[PDB]
């Protein structure tokens, strides 16, 4: 819970708590003077298994109160006179591992009067292809209007080779991208790389990039455009896409175009959002979006029938393959 | 009379239909009229098999036709045994047809067709003889519920017809992967042919020694388990644990299949503790069994029942083991 909490006397800290419950049961009762364990660090948290099993528990509590609202209706979805005539990608979906290096300078003891040397961890991280979305859209209305583009990477089958229906993928789609892009009247194709994804940043800086880059500033006199890296919160952009097999493997690749009118009233369109509000928010500023978190999919869809029905709702099939060493 | 042609000719009628009373007039005939102790000179034991199996017919001691028959229940396969013990007792073949052409209108049908597979396979005069494929002889053993079900609406319905397998559970169950290996017909038959051809009963006063076939028994048994982790292996699973007798069977297994008579095959519920058995044996007395083998093993010999010492460290050790285990 956070201090937000109305009642947190009667309804406590179960999520926090929970972290400290699992990262104590190696030495529940204080006998042994273990410290910590890896779930009682946000550094560290995802390190272990049991976080994903005790965040899917977290989940469906979240689930039960979303499910319990009406499904959505065709009106509720409809963006009138907007229609997605096509969805597709420029570039292959491809997956790899590379590596990368950061410091361990930090983490060793030097002084007093002896100097330094270069110490460095290599690791292996998953990585992607530069990719670019073509979204065709028809703006049938007598004028330009801003559209939100929301675009999730949805299972078709489950690891039982089992075909899902719509209700059963929803939960489970991850998000790959929300912007904000004024639709001219006509027919017009969108363009949107996977670089510029509001879900993702980049790799950090280094610390010796940065000492570098400050350092030649100061000792001088030169406006960096600091206003150049992201922000650290944002999934990284090497990660965007799931792994995937060397196989391959099909995924649908849903996309909604909303009302942007609707969605961005009280914080503009043409208003700059950063590079990663659609999980992470815009620094100093209000939540850009009014909808739902998840919308539309946040829903149950027991008749698929609907958002078959919708015009600005499709989904199309995309194969992404895993390149191994 | 005892050509190949009328032999073989004899069998296909013999097992022909064998749920019902016989439909060709001359083994009705012999079935009506012949006296397995009318002339005993017709058997190389003078008739003592066949007057134990008619005193047994005639006190009305055996298992009753259109019943469950398992070769592993004692006193149901000393029953077929009887039958077998006369048709190897018979010299000539005018003897053995007529013999199972009497029991066959008088027992049990499994019993029988067990007897009489083992006959021809055990007699001399079987040679040359090919055995219809049961799988075509009691289908029920190797057929599921379903198609059997389609079978009997095609026959209430006076109607042809060719129906298709499939297999058992869904596929959202592993083990369904490889259904393909236990389920197979022919593998089914290569494994009740093996146990027919080297049967745990037999014994050399009936004619022949079957050569190392305490041997054969490990390595034809070892070769089904190897075969069924290649399966495994090819189907993205972990090989199969071994069952033990103080922890749970993982894997239950709903046979979907069903007796002709007797009802549907039992399923047997996932994560199950072993049961004592009422009439069979307690868990304990088999992990007593399989510690007084492993002394055995690890002692280097066998202990016959006078306490002496039959030792194992030789090559035929092993088929010592696959007599005793
Ligand atoms: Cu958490
Ligand atoms: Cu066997
Ligand atoms: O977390
Ligand atoms: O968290």
């Amino acid at each position: 819970s956070s201090m937000y909490s109305p009642n947190a006397q009667y309804y406590g800290s179960l999520h926090n708590t929970a972290h400290v419950m699992l990262g104590r049961q190696g030495d529940p009762h204080g006998k042994f003077n273990l410290p910590p364990g890896v779930m009682e660090h946000f550094e560290t948290a995802t390190r272990d298994p049991s976080f994903f099993r005790l965040h899917k528990y977290m989940d469906n509590i979240f689930k039960k109160h979303t499910d319990s609202f009406p499904p959505y209706t065709h009106d509720d979805l409809e963006f009138a006179g907007m229609v997605v005539d096509g969805v597709a990608i420029d570039g292959e979906l491809t997956t790899f591992f590379d590596e990368f290096q950061y410091s361990l300078i930090n983490a060793v003891d030097s002084g007093e009067s002896i100097e330094d040397v270069e110490i460095n961890a290599r690791v292996h991280r998953l990585n992607h292809k530069e990719f670019t979305y073509k979204i065709t859209v028809s703006n049938s209305i007598g004028s330009d209007h801003l559209a939100t583009f929301r675009i999730f990477l949805c299972p078709i089958e489950d690891n039982n080779g089992i075909t899902l229906t719509l209700d059963k993928e929803r939960w489970l789609c991850i998000e790959l991208d929300k912007f904000f892009q004024k639709v001219p009247s006509g027919t017009h194709t969108i363009h949107r790389s996977s670089k510029d994804s509001s879900v993702t940043v980049p790799d950090m800086p280094s610390f010796h990039s940065l000492k570098e880059q400050a350092d030649n500033a100061v000792n001088g006199g030169s406006d960096l455009d600091l206003s150049a890296y992201e922000r650290s919160c944002g999934i990284p952009e090497r990660m965007l896409l799931p792994k995937s097999k060397p196989e391959g493997m099909e995924f649908n690749l849903f996309v909604a175009v909303t009302d942007g009118v609707k969605d961005t009233e009280g914080h503009n369109g043409d208003h700059d959002h950063g590079g990663t509000h659609a999980q992470c928010g815009v620094h100093g500023e209000a939540y850009p979006d009014n909808r739902p978190l998840g919308y539309p999919l946040e829903r149950r869809i027991p008749d698929e029938r609907v958002f078959d029905g919708v015009p600005n709702i499709k989904h199309v099939v995309v194969k992404i393959v895993h390149h191994p060493e | 009379a005892s050509s190949t042609a009328h032999k073989q000719q004899d069998i296909n009628h013999l097992l022909d239909k064998i749920y019902e009373d016989t439909k060709y007039p001359d083994l009705q005939e012999i079935a009506k009229n012949f006296n397995p102790l009318g002339d005993t000179s017709m058997y190389n034991d003078q008739g003592a098999a066949a007057e134990v199996l008619m005193k047994e017919l005639n006190d009305h001691r055996l298992l009753e036709q259109h019943h469950w028959y398992s070769l592993f229940n004692a006193r149901q396969r000393e029953e077929a045994l009887m039958l077998f013990a006369v048709l190897n007792q018979c010299k000539v073949w005018h003897c053995f047809r007529n013999n199972a052409a009497y029991f066959r209108e008088q027992m049990n049908e499994g019993e029988f067709v067990y007897a009489l597979y083992v006959g021809v396979i055990h007699s001399k005069l079987g040679d040359g003889i090919v055995l219809p494929p049961l799988y075509e002889i009691t289908p029920h053993m190797f057929t599921n519920s379903e198609v059997i079900d389609k079978a009997y609406s095609a026959k209430m319905t006076q109607k042809a017809g060719t129906f298709n397998v499939s297999f058992t559970g869904t596929k959202k169950n592993k083990e369904q992967r490889v259904a393909y290996f236990g389920e197979d017909i022919g593998m089914n038959i290569h494994h009740v042919t093996w146990h027919m051809d080297f049967p745990f009963w037999w014994q050399d006063s009936y004619g022949n020694h079957l050569d190392r076939k305490g041997e054969l028994f490990f390595w034809v048994h070892h070769q089904l388990t190897a075969r069924f982790d290649f399966e495994r292996l090819s189907n993205w699973l972990d090989p199969v644990d071994e069952l033990h007798w103080d922890r749970i069977i993982r894997e239950g297994f709903a046979p979907l299949t069903s007796y002709k008579y007797g009802g549907e095959f039992p399923v047997r519920p996932d994560n199950k503790h072993f049961e004592d058995v009422d009439g069979v044996a307690h868990v304990h007395d088999m992990e007593i069994t399989e510690n007084r083998i492993y002394e055995a093993i690890d002692h280097g010999y066998i202990t016959a029942t006078d306490g002496h010492t039959i030792d194992i460290r030789q090559p035929k050790g092993i088929e010592l083991l696959g007599d005793i285990i």
